[PDB]
């Protein structure tokens, strides 16, 4: 796997109303994070070349999230 | 701050890198900053699944709760891909 799964696992866990997780969970997790890095990464470096500048910032990546409307829910963790 | 809660940087460095141009460069802060978000992304889908499954009365979050909960939070365009990523790994 590319991310480890016992730190997904880890992750899912800090939910105090997760219980047991099926061994397939952070699976799908693994993959699925993937697919999200590489969308919203891609999405931010639409806006670092609109910029026309080279490196990917922490700017670039809070407009990528205003733009597209299935990160609402990441609006707070990167604000501007 | 703590990276215990976090996926690893050098996993999410490498993965946001290989979306990107050989030429590009990538902020020390947005490597930090996609590692939140990224993390932000699993326990918004779990809460999803775990709300799911508690209305169900059920136990253990399986993969078809987190596709579920990936098509109700509007991720449908991974699911697909998803399902057959997991039957790779159950064949």
């Amino acid at each position: 796997h590319s991310l480890p799964l016992a730190r997904i696992k880890k992750i899912m866990k800090a939910d105090e109303d997760v219980r047991m997780i099926s061994a397939e969970a952070p699976v799908v997790f693994a993959r699925a994070c993937e697919m999200f890095i590489l969308e919203l990464t891609l999405r931010s470096w639409n806006h670092t070349e609109e910029n026309k500048r080279r490196t990917l910032q922490k700017n670039d990546i809070a407009a990528a999230v205003t733009r597209t409307d299935i990160f609402d829910f990441l609006v707070d963790i990167v604000p501007r | 701050r703590e990276q215990d809660r976090f996926l690893p940087i050098a996993n999410v460095s490498r993965i946001m890198k290989k979306a990107l141009p050989a030429n590009a460069k990538i902020s020390k802060d947005a490597k930090e900053t996609m590692q939140e978000c990224v993390s932000e992304f699993i326990s918004f889908v779990t809460g999803e699944a775990s709300d799911k499954c508690q209305k169900e009365k059920r136990k253990t979050i399986n993969g078809d709760d987190l596709l579920w909960a990936m098509t109700t939070l509007g991720f449908e365009d991974y699911v697909e891909p998803l399902k057959v990523y997991l039957q790779r790994f159950r064949e």
